[PDB]
């Protein structure tokens, strides 16, 4: 659908937003916890992607409540965004099979 | 440099007293930048002490500083402050503020200010001209004597800075700070040249500028 | 808290020589180390970021390197200007911490001082005390024995202050100060600050 | 569908339930195994989400049978819940493309 | 579809098969590599699930070629099986929205 | 659809390509970073799959910008490829339910 | 405090014997709460010993306690118990129960009870009044002598507690426990005031309350 | 099992002073440490949770801090009431374990005892034994030499018991007890518990 | 026990020679079971040595054993073997086979067999009856003397085993193995009872059964 | 390769006593340790699996426990039958490895031997050598001095063999053997194996 | 071998000078292959130094080599080079190039070339024939004397290599390199056989081939 | 940087014997170790890859094994040809690093040298210096004392060079060289290089 392709692009954008929110907020939330690793924006941003794709290589994670609260948002966003894309591929194909026969 | 962090505040405080230091932007500063505070007790290493994002205005602190000290920021003035309570003698040191972009290093620092912590009392200097004696170049200067606690000497309002040796201050048996500014100039300049040693002091408002003649 | 440990804690190499400063992290920190140079009395100046990345404006003699827990700032060809205390600093783990510092003194050709002597100001002597000042100008090395005598009698009454190495001469001046009562000094008025 | 949106919300709820079951049960199952880390409800609950989104940063995991049996349930729940949501996005778009042409 | 529900159950079964193949084969492939951890059937089976859900807590992994070749199969199976289920939820809902209007 | 099955195979191929790009490039990007582990093609290729399935056992990860930039591409490719397959299962079933009733 | 955990049980047990201790809720308790048991042998640290969720009623134990001890709970009474078998001399200590909400710390504890393990035999005290001698305030008290094994002294049924020094008991050459309660009161109170030292003993039911006069 | 190790194992600081107690974990435990205060004879009382979080009702002089394996309870301005043994305790890994304890004695101005002496009860002396009791009341320091003699003959026949520091006076009372047979004590009846 | 693993093979081998040991199932064995081989040199610990899944027939080995040894299995006979080459003196030990279900422990072992590695030569025993001397019970027995290398004594074909002390063999100055079986029996049995010491030897086929009389 | 290290390497406790055997892993192995009991001359018998899980048929006095790198087999009430060498064994990491073994000797009430003496067989003496055998039966402790003399002359020509502790008596028998030439023994024919 | 890496370049360089070494393919090389450079200072271990993928032409280096050295490649010639600047005495060593397929080991190396770093000056040899003295086989040879800095001896253009002992060179008090080639041949060959010692030198173009006679 | 540490740093075993070379990694490296053999003057030759994998063409006496941080190259039956320095090398972590090397000398049956002596060339003696050369051919062991005398006077004026062990004889030749001025050597012309 024109809707499904719109929704897909929009998710992509929002994800990038969240990732960027993700890093700023992660750093902002973990500075003050001794032993926190998640305390510079560029590594917060690496951390944000591997969280959002649910790769979790485990090089980096939050140790504080708001670290983990943020991380949850980022996870959820990520998983949503990629699902919507898959749905938007599903709708395109279904559409193209509909007309195929009628 | 550019984005020069200027520092304000700094002087003698009573053991257990309060002093508000200041760090001004004077340059292009991203919204996300942290201002950090960094200590150096006389003849010792650097000690990290605290951070704030002026914008979200949340501040973190080292264990040594605890909740004795509080870091604040006026986003309207682009001036971040450090409020000191509980002050021990430990807290006696130069305090540098410094900018960090969230990467984890300090690109631009402040000139740094002494905070001196003593139940003792601010005195003023006692400038005594050191007169010379033409075996080529000649040595003149002035004593700046019996002071407590940062002293600033120059010559000719800062124009002449060539051959100058402003010495470390010394702690006298008495307990005061005595330095010794010194210049070596071709004797062909005396008697020809205005030699006047400009000895400033913030603790005790002082701007003595004594003159040197044989 | 992550312990940065520098090495050596001070160095005197000859100018033109290759000087290296170790800084061992207490755990792996990745490459989140940064080197600063602090000339006496000034604010620290950043030399290297992220182990090797060089800063805009820093000379080329300065290079950071090394991995493992070990990290190394190298000054290829020591200059007179490089008289400073150098610090490493970690960004890996909160909070940021610094190393103890490594101080580099320049070594150079033995020099002799432009010795001078200063009788006390008319101004001061009214106060009831009298300060006798002895300049030694532009020596190398640091080490020097300056003792007073008045009427040939070796004195023990003394305020030596040494200056920091010259940013260009890489030399040392010292002011030795001798304090008497106006009274103790209206007694005898022949002078000897004799330098060694 | 009115069905697909109902089913989506319901999964969301159940997931939250499981997460909460997840933590209580994890703690209940791992206390008694020396070296178990998964022995306080709040960290059991962090553990429960990263399991349920399949982030696995690897900060936390079970060492006992019922730890791991519980963890499986939580995984399966998680993966199901997010799939149903993606399906419920797929149905919405397909529906909106159907009428688009007829 | 009657097809989609059949296919779903069948995947479920196959996955369980693979998991069980997974463990036997993992153990069979890693015994002989010093330092291998993946050398008892019951922990091979824990390992097999966290691989197949792509949790990877990182408590356990293969160190040999056939370890890793096996692991790939198990991953692929896992990811397939859960996708087919999501697809089989997508088809059910689409079907139920079709008749809703006609 | 004939389209959806074409698209599925094509993704499969591209993924294999990316994996192979993935390894060559990872190695090419990490050699020169002391302590990098991701510096031989065969282990770069193990690394590439666990990244692309988002298993992340955490045995292996990049430490450099282009390491991580590459890793992102590989993640994104992986997640896309498996989604398209699930979509292509969704379209097949929807198609087979369409004719079932008409 | 509130949600006061009361403790019941506790006394002399035969080496190898059985004693059931008890911990009552007396407050608002979430269903998920764990009750823990914690030991302190005389003049030693705290030792963690066991946990139960009264609800699901599953119990875990330290290696030292093994399957000698069993932790039980009556959810109908809100009273969790510790059943001790195998008792060695090691097991001689105060036992505190304590509530943990599943976070990993103890917010509310119990008064704690001695469990004493000895093939020896419960005796009773032998209270001997310590009479005084007005040099300002005066010192009176009583011996409580030759007992085995927890002793409780007060004055005037607990009303007077001001200037009191109930001393650590001592182990006599004989092997009995002799303490020495003591009070310092203005002598202006004698002869004017009822001074009676209330010496209780659970092991040997005893409630002696002897009186002090010059 | 995770070894909590406290430091020092006992402290005597002057009241108003800044006192700190280390507790090193044997492995990283995150911030799953909690501090308890145990006054002699009472149940432990929770002071700090999760390293720094403060408990409702605990005074402000108490603060927990520190990371790494190291964890630190600080009493800013030691009070007389703070005479207790303090324990740390980990929640990281099963089972929960405690530290050895650190005991804080208060230091204060040297005091002298209100010495008293107690002849044995008529009641007791029928039994055939006789107990002589010597109070020392409200001394600082702890250390004190109290020896008996009867007819001037130094005795060696003795039951010293010291009390715990006063929750407010931060002082010490001691009862020294002397045991004789009714027979050994119907011999000579002049008394000397002489204190030092 | 049940699923008794029987062991076959075992004796003297030439330094560098070959010996095939054997382990038979004799019980219910899952298809997935591993057979392991485990060594114990005289007066030393257990040493893990090798594994096979009889079914897929793939075998792994310890570094010590290297590719000197090969583990094989006949799934038709339920008999797993160990083929030894390269044999050093190190390899001198008892070899136990043992079953593991893939969990990582051994539920059922084999009786174990000596493998003795020596360029020396199999000899036979030399049984010498130890005759006795009724001070209650009486001690009889037999020498079994000058043998090389496992010796098996009983009495009365294994019926009598009561009061028996079959001693560790000893290494003689000569280099042979001399043991000493011994029995203590009520003297009321002599002369009444058939006492015959049954001394077997696989290395040198030997079944000597000598008789004891005053 | 993962080093299992047992502790002690041997034990003599009195029967009824509580005996514990440590086995430290060289790295964390989870709970993949298993304990075996090996009586002299027999195949090892599994006592405990997975640290604590008990085996069908094993008595209750045997319990495995402990975490960290440390693992502990406890025999609550040592029996005479428990005379064995006990082994731990790891399943964590390939290959499976075993511990050095801990040998438990039973301690018991001092006993005396049923001493016997054996002149050489007619059979043997034809061979040209003669073996004299001295039984000591059912002693505790192990330690014992048995020396021969023939015609009162202390001999030094000797083959002591001790037996393993009785599975029930927990006692020791020893055969001391004395070897002569038929010739050296047709010389003098008076016997003394005298035991201490 | 095959895919023989040939090496070019190598000789005396001035302290602080420049020398370009070379490594040619001469075989089948995958596009992805890395060329590495590996150092061995006299009587010392191997030291890894640098890598390039000739194709993408990106190069990495050890800390010791820093940005003194630069590794380059001509994909048109299949010849990878090492450009040396800053040369210290440290850099005095044999340099081997070697091929790695991206697996992490070196299958094919180069013959290796000395790079010698000295403010000293290339000299030439001074060949002095060592004449012999038939007690079976006879020993002849030649001195190759006073050289600086790699020397190559053979006999009869390399045909005869049987019984030859070309000795380590020695550093003379003077500071030159003196070796001693030697051959043992049946004396029945003299006077019958052409014995001529072929002494080459790249540093100082030299191809002396002196002859030996009684 | 990952420290490979070999063991021993040199070996002299008898031919046919079993020789093993340890190489400890400073951290776990997996099985990313490779062994090379370097005969004097040649390029290293790869023996083993990935700990155990054998190379096409390498003999069977060579086997790599071992796990943990420890890695072991074994030569089953040492050959004369195996006179080389052997290196391990890690591929785990950037950059690739090598071990210090282990040198294997062959041990063999004591031999004696085919001693020879060489008067200086007519060619050389024109130069004004004279070199006297003494061959020792095909000895075992290495150790040997060769001193000159001219006119019986022990000389001290000497250039010993030893060769590397024979790839097949596993023997040693040594050239001792004696340098005189043409002048010092036109003095006395009787020769003695006497070998021990």
């Amino acid at each position: 659908s024109a809707l499904h392709w719109r929704a897909a692009g929009a998710a992509t954008v929002l994800l990038v937003i969240v990732l960027l929110a993700g890093s700023y907020l992660a750093v902002l939330a973990e500075r003050g916890a001794p032993g926190a690793q998640l305390i510079t924006y560029p590594r917060a941003l690496w951390w944000s992607v591997e969280t959002a794709t649910t790769v979790g290589y485990g090089d980096l994670y939050p140790v504080t409540l708001w670290g983990r609260c943020v991380a949850v948002v980022v996870m959820v966003a990520g998983i949503t965004s990629f699902g919507l894309v898959t749905a938007a591929l599903a709708t395109w194909f279904v559409g193209r099979e509909q007309e195929r026969r009628g | 440099s550019e984005v020069q962090l200027v520092e304000s505040g700094g002087g003698l405080v009573q053991p257990g007293g309060s002093l508000r230091l200041s760090c001004a932007a004077s340059g292009y500063t991203f919204t996300s930048d942290w201002i950090h505070w960094v200590r150096q007790a006389p003849g010792k290493g650097l000690e990290w002490i605290g951070e704030i994002i002026p914008s979200y205005g949340r501040a973190n602190y080292a264990d040594s500083v605890k909740g004795r000290f509080t870091i604040s920021a006026d986003t309207s003035k682009n001036t971040a402050y450090l409020q000191m309570n509980s002050l021990r003698a430990e807290d006696t040191a130069v305090y540098y503020c410094a900018r960090e972009r969230g990467d984890g290093y300090f690109d631009y620092w402040g000139q740094g200010t002494l905070v001196t912590v003593s139940s003792a009392s601010t005195k003023g200097p006692s400038v005594f001209p050191l007169a010379p004696s033409s075996g080529g170049t000649a040595a003149l200067g002035c004593l700046v004597k019996d002071y407590f606690p940062p002293v600033t000497v120059s010559w000719n309002s800062g124009a002449l800075t060539s051959g100058v040796h402003t010495f470390p201050a010394v702690l006298q048996s008495s307990g005061l700070y005595s330095l010794s500014s010194v210049v070596t100039v071709p004797s062909s300049s005396l008697g020809t040249q205005t030699y006047i040693c400009n000895v400033n002091h913030k603790p005790s408002n002082t701007k003595v500028d004594k003159k040197v003649e044989p | 808290d992550i312990q940065m440990t520098q090495s050596p804690s001070s160095l005197s190499a000859s100018v033109g020589d290759r000087v290296t400063i170790t800084c061992r992290a207490s755990q792996s920190i990745g490459t989140d180390i940064h080197w600063y140079q602090q000339k006496p009395g000034k604010a620290p100046k950043l030399l290297i970021k992220y182990a090797s990345e060089s800063i805009s404006g820093v000379p080329s003699r300065f290079s950071g390197s090394r991995s493992g827990t070990d990290f190394t700032l190298t000054i290829s060809s020591l200059q007179p200007e490089d008289f400073a205390t150098y610090y490493c600093q970690q960004s890996n783990r909160w909070p940021f911490t610094f190393g103890q510092g490594t101080k580099v003194e320049i070594k150079r050709t033995v020099a002799a001082p432009s010795v001078f002597i200063f009788p006390p100001s008319d101004s001061q002597l009214k106060s009831g005390t009298a300060s006798v000042v002895c300049l030694l100008n532009n020596f190398y090395p640091r080490e020097a024995k300056v003792q007073w005598k008045v009427d040939n009698a070796l004195q023990s009454g003394s305020q030596e202050s040494v200056t920091e190495q010259d940013s260009k001469d890489s030399t040392y001046s010292l002011s030795s100060t001798l304090t008497l009562s106006k009274a103790d000094y209206e007694k005898h008025k022949v002078y000897a600050c004799e330098v060694t």
